[PDB]
Protein backbone atom coordinates (compact mmCIF):
# COMPACT_ATOMS: atom_id res chain seq x y z
CA UNK A 1 0.00 0.00 0.00
CA UNK A 2 1.10 3.60 -0.74
CA UNK A 3 0.55 6.80 1.24
CA UNK A 4 1.45 7.81 4.61
CA UNK A 5 1.86 5.41 7.03
CA UNK A 6 1.94 7.54 9.91
CA UNK A 7 -0.07 9.50 12.40
CA UNK A 8 0.84 12.04 14.74
CA UNK A 9 -0.20 15.76 16.63
CA UNK A 10 2.27 18.38 17.39
CA UNK A 11 2.08 20.76 19.67
CA UNK A 12 3.84 24.65 19.73
CA UNK A 13 3.95 26.74 23.44
CA UNK A 14 5.06 30.04 23.00
CA UNK A 15 5.64 31.15 26.54
CA UNK A 16 6.26 35.15 26.55
CA UNK A 17 5.58 35.76 30.32
CA UNK A 18 5.10 34.17 33.44
CA UNK A 19 1.55 34.48 32.85
CA UNK A 20 1.18 34.77 29.19
CA UNK A 21 1.15 31.27 27.17
CA UNK A 22 -0.24 30.37 23.42
CA UNK A 23 -0.62 26.65 22.44
CA UNK A 24 -0.70 25.71 18.47
CA UNK A 25 -1.73 21.72 17.91
CA UNK A 26 -2.62 19.59 14.87
CA UNK A 27 -3.51 16.49 13.27
CA UNK A 28 -1.07 15.13 10.68
CA UNK A 29 -0.67 12.15 8.44
CA UNK A 30 2.67 12.35 7.27
CA UNK A 31 2.83 15.80 6.20
CA UNK A 32 -0.87 16.27 5.13
CA UNK A 33 -3.10 17.76 8.02
CA UNK A 34 -6.30 16.19 9.00
CA UNK A 35 -6.89 17.70 12.15
CA UNK A 36 -6.86 21.45 13.36
CA UNK A 37 -6.97 22.70 16.89
CA UNK A 38 -8.75 25.70 17.95
CA UNK A 39 -7.19 26.79 21.36
CA UNK A 40 -10.13 28.93 22.64
CA UNK A 41 -13.19 26.65 22.60
CA UNK A 42 -10.72 23.84 23.18
CA UNK A 43 -11.56 21.14 20.30
CA UNK A 44 -10.47 19.76 17.19
CA UNK A 45 -11.01 21.36 13.37
CA UNK A 46 -11.84 18.22 10.81
CA UNK A 47 -10.19 18.88 8.13
CA UNK A 48 -11.47 15.70 6.13
CA UNK A 49 -14.60 13.85 6.60
CA UNK A 50 -13.03 10.86 7.11
CA UNK A 51 -10.71 12.99 9.99
CA UNK A 52 -12.56 10.63 12.91
CA UNK A 53 -11.38 6.94 11.39
CA UNK A 54 -13.42 4.16 13.03
CA UNK A 55 -13.99 6.57 16.63
CA UNK A 56 -17.32 7.08 17.97
CA UNK A 57 -18.27 10.82 18.43
CA UNK A 58 -17.67 9.62 22.59
CA UNK A 59 -14.70 8.70 22.16
CA UNK A 60 -13.54 11.78 19.99
CA UNK A 61 -15.29 13.82 22.97
CA UNK A 62 -12.71 12.17 25.47
CA UNK A 63 -10.04 13.09 23.65
CA UNK A 64 -10.75 16.39 23.05
CA UNK A 65 -11.15 16.68 26.72
CA UNK A 66 -7.56 14.86 27.18
CA UNK A 67 -5.38 17.55 25.12
CA UNK A 68 -8.17 20.32 26.74
CA UNK A 69 -6.89 19.79 30.49
CA UNK A 70 -3.23 18.78 29.08
CA UNK A 71 -3.02 22.04 27.06
CA UNK A 72 -4.08 24.03 30.40
CA UNK A 73 -1.98 21.74 32.92
CA UNK A 74 1.46 21.96 30.68
CA UNK A 75 0.90 25.35 30.76
CA UNK A 76 -0.02 26.34 33.80
CA UNK A 77 3.13 24.10 35.59
CA UNK A 78 5.96 25.39 33.20
CA UNK A 79 4.51 28.79 34.57
CA UNK A 80 5.37 27.47 37.85
CA UNK A 81 8.18 25.73 37.62
CA UNK A 82 9.97 28.22 35.53
CA UNK A 83 12.38 29.56 37.86
CA UNK A 84 13.37 26.27 39.34
CA UNK A 85 14.04 25.09 36.07
CA UNK A 86 16.06 28.46 35.30
CA UNK A 87 14.30 29.76 32.02
CA UNK A 88 14.58 32.76 30.68
CA UNK A 89 11.41 34.36 28.79
CA UNK A 90 10.54 34.04 25.81
CA UNK A 91 10.85 30.46 24.57
CA UNK A 92 9.12 27.88 23.02
CA UNK A 93 8.52 24.22 23.69
CA UNK A 94 7.47 22.12 20.54
CA UNK A 95 6.03 18.43 21.20
CA UNK A 96 5.32 15.78 18.25
CA UNK A 97 3.83 12.34 19.21
CA UNK A 98 2.00 9.28 17.56
CA UNK A 99 2.71 5.79 15.83
CA UNK A 100 3.73 4.12 12.88
CA UNK A 101 2.80 1.64 10.41
CA UNK A 102 5.81 -0.96 8.97
CA UNK A 103 5.45 -3.67 6.30
CA UNK A 104 4.79 -7.08 8.12
CA UNK A 105 2.16 -5.32 10.64
CA UNK A 106 4.42 -4.36 13.27
CA UNK A 107 3.60 -0.59 14.28
CA UNK A 108 6.20 1.80 16.52
CA UNK A 109 4.96 4.43 18.68
CA UNK A 110 6.92 7.86 19.34
CA UNK A 111 7.09 10.86 21.52
CA UNK A 112 9.94 13.51 21.21
CA UNK A 113 9.93 17.08 23.10
CA UNK A 114 11.81 20.24 22.53
CA UNK A 115 13.13 23.55 23.99
CA UNK A 116 14.55 26.17 21.75
CA UNK A 117 14.24 24.49 18.95
CA UNK A 118 16.72 21.80 20.41
CA UNK A 119 15.66 18.30 21.85
CA UNK A 120 14.88 17.66 25.18
CA UNK A 121 13.35 14.25 25.72
CA UNK A 122 11.64 11.08 24.04
CA UNK A 123 10.04 8.34 24.86
CA UNK A 124 10.96 5.03 24.13
CA UNK A 125 9.02 2.40 25.53
CA UNK A 126 6.58 3.89 28.30
CA UNK A 127 10.49 5.52 30.01
CA UNK A 128 11.20 9.89 29.61
CA UNK A 129 14.63 9.23 27.60
CA UNK A 130 16.43 12.60 28.75
CA UNK A 131 18.75 14.11 25.38
CA UNK A 132 21.83 15.84 26.28
CA UNK A 133 21.09 18.64 24.51
CA UNK A 134 18.66 19.67 27.17
CA UNK A 135 21.42 18.63 29.64
CA UNK A 136 20.43 18.65 33.14
CA UNK A 137 17.34 20.33 32.48
CA UNK A 138 15.84 17.23 31.10
CA UNK A 139 17.46 15.33 33.58
CA UNK A 140 15.76 16.99 36.28
CA UNK A 141 12.51 16.78 34.16
CA UNK A 142 12.24 13.12 33.76
CA UNK A 143 12.99 12.44 37.43
CA UNK A 144 10.40 14.22 38.55
CA UNK A 145 7.60 13.24 35.59
CA UNK A 146 8.15 9.42 36.45
CA UNK A 147 6.47 10.49 39.90
CA UNK A 148 2.98 11.31 38.51
CA UNK A 149 2.00 7.62 37.62
CA UNK A 150 -1.45 9.19 36.96
CA UNK A 151 -0.13 11.46 33.60
CA UNK A 152 2.50 8.55 32.98
CA UNK A 153 -0.11 5.98 32.78
CA UNK A 154 -3.01 7.85 30.64
CA UNK A 155 0.32 8.53 28.30
CA UNK A 156 1.40 4.89 28.17
CA UNK A 157 -2.47 4.15 27.20
CA UNK A 158 -2.82 6.40 24.02
CA UNK A 159 0.39 5.93 22.79
CA UNK A 160 0.58 2.17 22.94
CA UNK A 161 -3.29 1.39 22.94
CA UNK A 162 -5.31 3.99 21.41
CA UNK A 163 -2.85 5.39 18.84
CA UNK A 164 -2.57 2.31 16.36
CA UNK A 165 -6.48 1.61 17.08
CA UNK A 166 -6.57 5.62 15.30
CA UNK A 167 -3.53 4.87 12.80
CA UNK A 168 -5.75 1.79 10.72
CA UNK A 169 -9.07 3.75 10.88
CA UNK A 170 -8.02 6.75 9.45
CA UNK A 171 -5.74 4.69 6.70
CA UNK A 172 -8.86 2.80 6.02
CA UNK A 173 -11.49 5.68 6.18
CA UNK A 174 -9.04 7.58 3.83
CA UNK A 175 -8.21 5.00 1.88
CA UNK A 176 -9.61 6.98 -1.38
CA UNK A 177 -7.92 10.56 -0.82
CA UNK A 178 -5.03 8.51 0.77
CA UNK A 179 -3.88 5.76 -2.06
CA UNK A 180 -4.67 8.04 -4.71
CA UNK A 181 -2.56 8.53 -7.78
CA UNK A 182 -2.69 11.96 -9.27
CA UNK A 183 -0.22 12.78 -12.48
CA UNK A 184 2.52 14.63 -12.68
CA UNK A 185 2.41 17.87 -15.52
CA UNK A 186 6.23 18.69 -16.30
CA UNK A 187 7.12 22.10 -18.28
CA UNK A 188 10.82 23.52 -18.93
CA UNK A 189 12.77 26.91 -18.31
CA UNK A 190 15.55 28.62 -18.38
CA UNK A 191 16.55 29.84 -15.09
CA UNK A 192 19.05 33.00 -14.01
CA UNK A 193 22.20 32.31 -16.18
CA UNK A 194 25.22 31.47 -13.54
CA UNK A 195 28.06 31.88 -16.20
CA UNK A 196 28.27 34.62 -18.25
CA UNK A 197 28.92 31.77 -21.25
CA UNK A 198 26.76 29.17 -19.45
CA UNK A 199 22.90 27.76 -18.87
CA UNK A 200 20.72 26.76 -15.98
CA UNK A 201 18.04 24.19 -17.20
CA UNK A 202 15.26 23.78 -15.22
CA UNK A 203 12.76 20.95 -14.67
CA UNK A 204 9.68 21.62 -13.61
CA UNK A 205 7.20 18.61 -11.99
CA UNK A 206 4.01 20.02 -10.54
CA UNK A 207 0.22 18.59 -9.45
CA UNK A 208 1.20 14.92 -8.15
CA UNK A 209 0.78 12.62 -5.53
CA UNK A 210 2.22 10.57 -3.67
CA UNK A 211 5.05 12.05 -2.53
CA UNK A 212 7.92 9.69 -3.77
CA UNK A 213 8.92 10.70 -7.64
CA UNK A 214 12.25 10.58 -9.51
CA UNK A 215 13.75 13.21 -11.81
CA UNK A 216 17.02 13.61 -13.24
CA UNK A 217 18.22 15.51 -16.13
CA UNK A 218 19.58 12.90 -18.84
CA UNK A 219 21.44 12.20 -21.98
CA UNK A 220 19.68 9.64 -23.78
CA UNK A 221 19.96 6.82 -21.53
CA UNK A 222 22.65 8.35 -19.80
CA UNK A 223 22.22 10.50 -16.50
CA UNK A 224 23.79 13.78 -15.10
CA UNK A 225 25.56 13.91 -11.76
CA UNK A 226 25.40 17.57 -11.40
CA UNK A 227 21.45 17.14 -11.60
CA UNK A 228 20.84 19.54 -8.21
CA UNK A 229 17.31 18.30 -6.95
CA UNK A 230 15.11 21.10 -4.78
CA UNK A 231 12.95 20.74 -2.10
CA UNK A 232 9.49 18.79 -2.12
CA UNK A 233 7.33 21.83 -1.39
CA UNK A 234 3.74 21.49 -1.38
CA UNK A 235 0.42 22.75 -2.60
CA UNK A 236 -2.43 23.07 -0.77
CA UNK A 237 -4.53 20.85 -2.85
CA UNK A 238 -1.89 17.65 -1.42
CA UNK A 239 -0.16 18.22 -4.10
CA UNK A 240 3.32 18.20 -4.49
CA UNK A 241 6.30 20.78 -6.24
CA UNK A 242 9.94 19.69 -7.66
CA UNK A 243 12.27 21.87 -9.53
CA UNK A 244 14.87 19.95 -10.72
CA UNK A 245 18.13 21.98 -12.05
CA UNK A 246 21.47 21.43 -14.03
CA UNK A 247 24.15 24.39 -14.76
CA UNK A 248 25.62 23.71 -17.80
CA UNK A 249 27.34 25.67 -20.94
CA UNK A 250 25.44 26.57 -24.16
CA UNK A 251 26.71 24.29 -27.04
CA UNK A 252 25.40 21.36 -24.66
CA UNK A 253 22.61 22.02 -23.73
CA UNK A 254 21.00 20.73 -26.83
CA UNK A 255 20.54 16.69 -27.04
CA UNK A 256 19.60 16.96 -22.81
CA UNK A 257 16.11 15.81 -21.73
CA UNK A 258 14.48 15.18 -18.36
CA UNK A 259 12.72 12.21 -17.41
CA UNK A 260 10.48 12.34 -15.12
CA UNK A 261 9.17 8.88 -13.06
CA UNK A 262 5.86 8.96 -10.59
CA UNK A 263 3.67 5.60 -9.17
CA UNK A 264 1.05 7.15 -11.46
CA UNK A 265 2.40 6.80 -14.69
CA UNK A 266 2.81 2.91 -14.40
CA UNK A 267 5.97 2.90 -16.62
CA UNK A 268 4.62 5.77 -19.34
CA UNK A 269 7.67 8.03 -18.07
CA UNK A 270 7.77 11.89 -19.33
CA UNK A 271 10.57 12.74 -21.04
CA UNK A 272 11.10 16.21 -22.34
CA UNK A 273 13.81 17.78 -24.67
CA UNK A 274 15.44 20.83 -24.48
CA UNK A 275 14.76 22.35 -28.19
CA UNK A 276 17.48 24.58 -29.84
CA UNK B 1 16.61 30.32 22.21
CA UNK B 2 18.33 29.96 18.67
CA UNK B 3 17.54 31.74 15.43
CA UNK B 4 17.13 30.88 12.80
CA UNK B 5 16.20 33.04 9.18
CA UNK B 6 13.33 31.66 7.00
CA UNK B 7 14.08 30.50 3.43
CA UNK B 8 11.55 31.68 0.81
CA UNK B 9 10.23 29.74 -2.04
CA UNK B 10 7.42 31.59 -4.30
CA UNK B 11 6.04 29.64 -7.11
CA UNK B 12 3.41 29.07 -8.94
CA UNK B 13 1.33 25.89 -8.64
CA UNK B 14 1.08 25.41 -12.68
CA UNK B 15 3.22 27.16 -16.09
CA UNK B 16 2.87 30.82 -16.72
CA UNK B 17 -0.01 31.32 -18.89
CA UNK B 18 -0.65 34.73 -19.06
CA UNK B 19 -4.44 35.70 -18.75
CA UNK B 20 -5.19 32.14 -17.32
CA UNK B 21 -6.12 31.27 -13.71
CA UNK B 22 -3.67 29.88 -11.22
CA UNK B 23 -2.10 29.21 -7.65
CA UNK B 24 0.52 31.35 -6.20
CA UNK B 25 2.76 30.07 -3.80
CA UNK B 26 5.11 31.27 -0.58
CA UNK B 27 6.91 28.57 1.36
CA UNK B 28 8.46 29.81 4.44
CA UNK B 29 10.78 27.03 6.27
CA UNK B 30 13.93 26.54 8.50
CA UNK B 31 12.68 29.00 10.92
CA UNK B 32 12.85 30.01 14.60
CA UNK B 33 11.33 30.90 16.60
CA UNK B 34 7.49 30.74 15.25
CA UNK B 35 6.79 34.34 15.21
CA UNK B 36 6.20 35.44 11.78
CA UNK B 37 4.14 38.01 9.83
CA UNK B 38 4.18 37.04 5.91
CA UNK B 39 2.21 39.01 2.94
CA UNK B 40 1.95 38.16 -0.44
CA UNK B 41 2.30 41.07 -2.61
CA UNK B 42 0.93 42.64 -5.97
CA UNK B 43 3.45 45.27 -7.60
CA UNK B 44 3.95 46.67 -3.80
CA UNK B 45 0.61 46.19 -2.24
CA UNK B 46 -0.40 43.70 -0.21
CA UNK B 47 -3.30 41.22 -0.86
CA UNK B 48 -6.78 40.77 0.94
CA UNK B 49 -7.97 36.81 0.63
CA UNK B 50 -4.23 34.87 1.20
CA UNK B 51 -4.97 31.35 3.03
CA UNK B 52 -2.25 29.58 5.10
CA UNK B 53 -1.69 26.47 6.94
CA UNK B 54 -1.63 26.11 10.18
CA UNK B 55 1.63 26.18 12.42
CA UNK B 56 3.94 23.06 11.26
CA UNK B 57 7.50 22.02 11.75
CA UNK B 58 9.64 19.22 10.59
CA UNK B 59 12.04 16.78 12.12
CA UNK B 60 14.87 19.08 13.12
CA UNK B 61 12.15 21.04 14.98
CA UNK B 62 12.16 24.42 12.48
CA UNK B 63 9.25 25.94 11.76
CA UNK B 64 7.16 26.18 7.87
CA UNK B 65 4.42 27.38 6.69
CA UNK B 66 2.59 27.85 2.98
CA UNK B 67 0.93 30.72 1.96
CA UNK B 68 -1.14 30.55 -1.08
CA UNK B 69 -3.69 32.71 -3.23
CA UNK B 70 -5.51 32.10 -6.72
CA UNK B 71 -4.48 34.49 -8.63
CA UNK B 72 -4.50 35.37 -13.10
CA UNK B 73 -0.97 36.81 -14.07
CA UNK B 74 -0.52 38.89 -17.38
CA UNK B 75 2.33 40.80 -19.03
CA UNK B 76 3.75 43.07 -16.19
CA UNK B 77 1.86 42.53 -12.96
CA UNK B 78 4.96 41.50 -10.69
CA UNK B 79 4.46 39.72 -7.37
CA UNK B 80 6.35 38.56 -4.75
CA UNK B 81 6.04 37.31 -1.14
CA UNK B 82 6.93 40.23 1.72
CA UNK B 83 8.40 38.49 5.40
CA UNK B 84 9.32 39.26 8.54
CA UNK B 85 10.81 37.99 11.50
CA UNK B 86 12.97 38.44 14.07
CA UNK B 87 16.22 37.29 12.44
CA UNK B 88 15.17 40.12 9.72
CA UNK B 89 16.28 44.25 10.15
CA UNK B 90 14.05 45.44 7.58
CA UNK B 91 11.06 42.61 5.63
CA UNK B 92 12.37 40.66 2.74
CA UNK B 93 11.17 41.07 -0.12
CA UNK B 94 11.50 37.76 -3.07
CA UNK B 95 9.88 38.21 -6.31
CA UNK B 96 8.21 35.69 -7.96
CA UNK B 97 10.39 35.14 -11.08
CA UNK B 98 8.56 32.15 -13.78
CA UNK B 99 11.81 31.59 -15.58
CA UNK B 100 12.92 29.99 -12.31
C1 LIG C 1 -6.15 9.97 18.35
C2 LIG C 1 -4.93 10.34 19.13
C3 LIG C 1 -3.77 9.37 19.07
C4 LIG C 1 -2.38 9.94 19.25
C5 LIG C 1 -1.59 9.46 20.45
C6 LIG C 1 -0.30 10.17 20.74
C7 LIG C 1 -0.40 11.41 21.59
C8 LIG C 1 0.16 11.36 23.00
C9 LIG C 1 -0.10 12.60 23.86
C10 LIG C 1 0.65 12.72 25.18
C11 LIG C 1 0.25 13.87 26.11
C12 LIG C 1 -0.95 13.64 27.02
C13 LIG C 1 -0.59 13.90 28.48
C14 LIG C 1 -1.66 13.34 29.43
C15 LIG C 1 -2.89 14.26 29.48
C16 LIG C 1 -2.92 15.06 30.78
C17 LIG C 1 -4.19 14.77 31.58
C18 LIG C 1 -3.86 13.98 32.86
O1 LIG C 1 -3.80 12.75 32.84
N1 LIG C 1 -3.46 14.73 33.89
C19 LIG C 1 -4.32 14.99 35.07
C20 LIG C 1 -4.14 13.84 36.10
O2 LIG C 1 -5.35 13.56 36.76
C21 LIG C 1 -6.31 13.06 35.87
O3 LIG C 1 -7.59 13.55 36.29
C22 LIG C 1 -8.66 13.14 35.40
C23 LIG C 1 -9.94 13.83 35.89
O4 LIG C 1 -10.07 13.77 37.30
C24 LIG C 1 -8.77 11.61 35.36
O5 LIG C 1 -9.77 11.21 34.43
C25 LIG C 1 -7.42 11.00 34.95
O6 LIG C 1 -7.48 9.58 35.01
C26 LIG C 1 -6.30 11.52 35.86
O7 LIG C 1 -5.04 11.04 35.40
C27 LIG C 1 -3.99 16.36 35.69
O8 LIG C 1 -2.63 16.39 36.14
C28 LIG C 1 -4.25 17.52 34.71
C29 LIG C 1 -3.18 17.61 33.61
C30 LIG C 1 -2.05 18.57 34.00
C31 LIG C 1 -0.71 17.85 34.03
C32 LIG C 1 0.29 18.50 33.08
C33 LIG C 1 0.97 17.44 32.20
C34 LIG C 1 2.24 17.99 31.57
C35 LIG C 1 3.43 17.05 31.44
C36 LIG C 1 3.36 15.95 30.39
C37 LIG C 1 4.58 15.76 29.50
C38 LIG C 1 4.67 14.48 28.69
C39 LIG C 1 6.03 13.81 28.58
C40 LIG C 1 6.42 12.84 29.69
C41 LIG C 1 7.15 11.56 29.30
C42 LIG C 1 6.39 10.26 29.46
C43 LIG C 1 7.20 8.98 29.54
C1 LIG D 1 -8.90 11.96 16.76
C2 LIG D 1 -8.78 12.94 17.90
C3 LIG D 1 -8.76 14.41 17.53
C4 LIG D 1 -7.74 15.29 18.25
C5 LIG D 1 -6.57 15.82 17.43
C6 LIG D 1 -6.30 17.31 17.51
C7 LIG D 1 -4.86 17.76 17.77
C8 LIG D 1 -4.42 17.85 19.22
C9 LIG D 1 -3.34 18.86 19.57
C10 LIG D 1 -2.59 18.67 20.89
C11 LIG D 1 -1.20 18.06 20.83
C12 LIG D 1 -0.51 17.73 22.15
C13 LIG D 1 0.34 16.45 22.24
C14 LIG D 1 1.84 16.57 21.95
C15 LIG D 1 2.78 15.53 22.54
C16 LIG D 1 3.47 15.84 23.85
C17 LIG D 1 4.66 16.78 23.81
C18 LIG D 1 5.68 16.72 24.95
C19 LIG D 1 6.12 18.04 25.57
C20 LIG D 1 7.59 18.18 25.96
C21 LIG D 1 7.90 18.81 27.31
C22 LIG D 1 9.22 19.55 27.44
C1 LIG E 1 9.98 22.68 32.68
C2 LIG E 1 8.97 23.02 33.75
C3 LIG E 1 8.53 21.89 34.67
C4 LIG E 1 7.07 21.43 34.65
C5 LIG E 1 6.64 20.49 35.78
C6 LIG E 1 5.54 19.46 35.53
C7 LIG E 1 4.76 18.97 36.76
C8 LIG E 1 3.47 18.19 36.51
C9 LIG E 1 2.36 18.33 37.54
C10 LIG E 1 1.02 17.67 37.24
C11 LIG E 1 -0.18 18.09 38.08
C12 LIG E 1 -0.95 16.99 38.79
Amino acid sequence: FQGPTSFHVIQTSSFTNSTWAQTQGSGWLDDLQIHGWDSDSGTAIFLKPWSKGNFSDKEVAELEEIFRVYIFGFAREVQDFAGDFQMKYPFEIQGIAGCELHSGGAIVSFLRGALGGLDFLSVKNASCVPSPEGGSRAQKFCALIIQYQGIMETVRILLYETCPRYLLGVLNAGKADLQRQVKPEAWLSSGPSPGPGRLQLVCHVSGFYPKPVWVMWMRGEQEQQGTQLGDILPNANWTWYLRATLDVADGEAAGLSCRVKHSSLEGQDIILYWGP
Amino acid sequence: MIQRTPKIQVYSRHPAENGKSNFLNCYVSGFHPSDIEVDLLKNGERIEKVEHSDLSFSKDWSFYLLYYTEFTPTEKDEYACRVNHVTLSQPKIVKWDRDM
